[PDB]
């Protein structure tokens, strides 16, 4: 599961 | 992309 | 800033 | 793709 | 609200 | 479980 | 601002 | 304790 | 450092 | 598992 | 200032 | 390290 800053 | 894995 | 779950 | 704004 | 499910 | 910015 | 997990 | 300052 | 459980 | 602000 | 997962 | 600048 990944959370990315755009 | 700049991401963390959770 | 946007932080998004992929 | 669900996001928060920081 | 400014939330995401994780 | 949620992450919120408050 | 705060990041909160619930 | 659900929160941290950012 | 300041943390939250996830 | 923890999310920490550094 | 970083958000890190451990 | 599993981190993003925020
Ligand atoms: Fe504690
Ligand atoms: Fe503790
Ligand atoms: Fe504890």
């Amino acid at each position: 599961e990944q959370m990315c800053i755009t | 992309h700049d991401c963390v894995n959770i």
